[PDB]
């Protein structure tokens, strides 16, 4: 068929993928592709880690070797460019199965939202105020059957803890959460904000948080922002993140001058 | 000598300290003591005395300027010691043992119990001296628990304080700097896991400094420094990089010698392979990591198609490296082990794929991978010592094929003890304090 020609990777493509390719040719290059069956579990196969780096806004390519096991009680993963040898990592596939297009913008998502947070932390430990909510990273890892894309598989590491909203140290994690949404809007110089008041809160509660499910307005319009905007933009500012907050100011986060857009 | 029996026992000494909290000060207490303090190997006795008399801030490594095998073999006796020595309430004695134990079960990774029967020791007798390892290992702890802070506090506290802990007595300033240097690497990872990869850096060549300003280098804390050096100059971007390269207080030659961050790790790791030539697994995972750097290098559009090549036959050297740290029917035991085998058996094997196409030879190692990829996982999920032996053997096996398959010949080191080769101690002589304080 053609999705199979689509789908089998030349010397080509993986001297490309390897050496770190833009999103729109990683994009263009997998349009043919279809969709997939679910991974078959309790197996060794041979895959391509890809990992997107929003400063260089890159997704490059390693050969690896990937062990899917059981489902969690999602299912687990182990392979041989785990940052974590001893560490656990969850994958997970769509239980509709989509395409490579969902995955790749998921990823771009997650780890977008994980650049802004990192730079928080730096500004937050600069200013002597605790380290409270992160992202958990996210890689894709295409199985591969004789040089052709056979799977599409989500991988992070394994995070024990409750699913909350941030509404029940220091700050309340609402705080931290609207906080950082602020600065996302500074830091991006004004084109990007992350919304997201959800996420994994570990140890027995209080423990850190891993935001999840983030929402990324913004006018420069990308496969993983929302459909809003400027619109959200102004919606956070004057609807959720009415007034600012300590963490605001110590960050020296000054409020935006906006109109209600439409 | 399982992690969960030994945190069960550390919590049973913990409790018993609570108990006598609550208690007055008997003569079957001290000959329990004396009992289990006699009941245990000449070396252990002497290792526990020298601990008791604080003349190390640290345990001492074989090959540092086994103990290993020594603490694991009276793990369970040093730890009914500990309890008994608690019971006579010489908590000098259980404060000794403590430090003896202290790495090991880092190892073990159960230090949170081992530091709370150190604290409830100190609540007894807040004056017992407890060896500037223990608080580090309580800031090592703060760091990876992510409570930032509070590491910081307690790493700047020993940093400026010249080392000085509680009531711990050191008997020369070489010791002092090995504690600032020590403090000073973790501050390093402290900004590493931040991020920070430009400041991260400073601290460690700032540790770098520290271990070469003593009379007899901590070549273990050389090869640790390095390795971090490396892991921060691959998270590095060109920029990041380019700055650290051009700091005149920086003088490495490592950086004015190559102008990649990649190349770069790649030597750092190399370097800290060399400075742990005695001890076999982090010569794996040094040289796994150096062959990553040259595999991710060597396809990079910054690699010179000149020399990519040559790139890639250095990786198969690091590679080969890491697969000759054992040979055939020689057992390996742990997780981390085992995983890098089959990672520099794989990465062996992708050497070969980038230098030589599809082969029938490279298709062979990559199935011999698979399967030993199979056996690790079923290795990591077994629960029981003796088929996790067998599947650590048939590991072992996989890999043996995957060397023969590939053609590992060994390298002769006039050394018979190191597991690197001599172009490696070669760079260690020219690498390259109180000021960087
Ligand atoms: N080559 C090497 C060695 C160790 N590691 C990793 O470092 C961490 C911590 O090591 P530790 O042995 O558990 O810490 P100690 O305080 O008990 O020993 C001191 O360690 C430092 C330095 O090597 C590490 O901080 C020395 O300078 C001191 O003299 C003491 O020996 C371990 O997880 C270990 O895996 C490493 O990566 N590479
Ligand atoms: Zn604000």
């Amino acid at each position: 068929k053609e999705i199979l020609e689509a789908r089998t990777l030349q010397p080509d493509d993986f001297e490309k993928l390897l050496a770190g390719v833009r999103h729109d040719w990683l994009f263009q290059r997998l349009e043919n592709t279809g969709v997939f069956k679910p991974s078959q579990l309790h197996r060794a196969h041979s895959a391509l880690l890809l990992k997107y780096s929003k400063k260089s806004e890159l997704w490059t390519a390693q050969e690896t070797i990937v062990y899917l096991g059981d489902y969690l009680t999602a299912f687990w993963v182990h392979h041989l460019h785990q940052e974590e040898i001893l560490g656990r990592y969850v994958g997970k596939d769509y239980k509709e199965q989509k395409g490579l297009w969902h995955h790749f913008t998921d990823v771009e998502r997650q780890m977008t939202a994980q650049h802004y947070v990192t730079e928080f932390n730096k500004r937050l430990y600069e200013q002597n105020i605790p380290t409270q909510i992160f992202y958990i990273p996210s890689t894709i890892l295409l199985i591969l059957e004789d040089k052709t894309i056979k799977g599409c598989i989500s991988v992070e590491p394994y995070i024990l803890g409750e699913f909350v909203k941030l509404s029940n140290t220091e700050y309340k994690a609402t705080e931290y959460g609207l906080a950082y949404g602020h600065f996302s809007y500074e830091f991006s110089n004004h084109r990007d904000v992350v919304v997201d008041l959800q996420g994994w809160v570990t140890g027995n509660g209080k423990g850190l948080i891993y935001l999840t499910d983030p929402q990324i307005h913004s006018v420069d319009q990308k496969v993983f922002t929302t459909n809003f905007g400027k619109r959200g933009i102004f919606y956070f500012f004057n609807n959720q993140h009415v007034e600012c907050n300590e963490i605001c100011h110590r960050l020296s986060l000054t409020r935006p001058s906006m109109e209600k857009p439409c | 000598n399982n992690q969960k029996v030994v945190a069960v026992l550390l919590q049973e000494c913990k409790q018993v300290l609570d108990q006598l909290l609550l208690e007055a000060p008997s003569e079957e207490d001290k000959s329990e003591d004396q009992r289990c303090r006699a009941l245990l190997p000449s070396e252990l006795r002497t290792l526990i005395q020298e601990a008791k008399e604080m003349k190390w801030p640290f345990v001492p490594e074989k090959w540092q300027y086994n103990l290993k095998d020594v603490i694991g073999a009276g793990l369970q006796q040093l730890l009914a010691s500990l309890r008994a020595s608690i019971l006579a309430r010489d908590c000098a004695a259980a404060a000794a043992i403590v430090f003896l134990v202290d790495r090991f079960l880092y190892g073990l990774d159960v230090s949170g119990k081992l530091l709370q029967v150190a604290k409830g020791l100190h609540k007894l007798q807040p004056a017992t001296p407890i060896a500037p390892q223990v608080v580090i290992r309580q800031a090592r702890i703060s760091v990876n628990s992510g409570k930032l802070l509070k590491a910081e506090y307690i790493l700047s506290s020993l940093i400026s304080n010249n080392g000085a802990t509680g009531t711990w007595l050191y008997r020369n300033e070489s010791d002092k700097v090995l504690v600032q240097s020590v403090c000073i690497q973790i501050r390093g990872q402290i900004l590493q896991k931040l991020g920070m990869w430009y400041e991260a850096a400073e601290l460690i060549w700032a540790s770098i400094v520290g271990y070469l300003a003593l009379p007899q280098p901590d070549k273990k804390g050389l090869s640790t420094s390095l390795g971090i050096l490396a892991d921060i100059f691959v998270s590095m971007s060109k920029n990041d990089y380019e700055k650290f390269k051009n700091n005149p207080q920086i003088n490495l030659s490592l950086l004015k010698e190559f102008d990649h961050h990649l190349l770069s790790a790649a030597e750092a790791c190399k370097l800290a392979a060399a400075f742990s030539a005695y001890t076999p697994l982090f010569v794996l995972t040094a040289v796994n990591i150096r062959g990553t750097c040259l595999l991710s290098y060597s396809s990079s559009n910054d690699c010179p198609p000149e020399l990519k090549n040559l790139h890639l036959c250095e990786a198969k050297e690091a590679f080969e490296i890491g697969l000759l740290t054992k040979r055939d029917d020689e057992p390996v035991t742990g997780k981390q082990e085992l995983h890098s085998f089959v990672k520099a058996a794989f990465g062996l094997t992708t050497v070969h794929r980038r230098l030589h196409g599809e082969t029938g030879t490279v298709h062979a190692a990559s199935q011999l991978c698979k399967e030993a990829m199979g056996k690790l996982y079923n290795f990591s999920t077994s629960s029981r010592s003796q088929d996790r032996e067998a599947l650590s053997q048939e590991v072992m096996s996989v890999i043996a094929q995957v060397k023969e398959h590939l053609q590992v010949q060994s390298f002769s080191n006039v050394d018979d003890r190191s597991y690197v080769p001599e172009s490696f101690e070669c760079r260690l002589d020219k690498l390259i304090f109180q000021k960087i304080l």
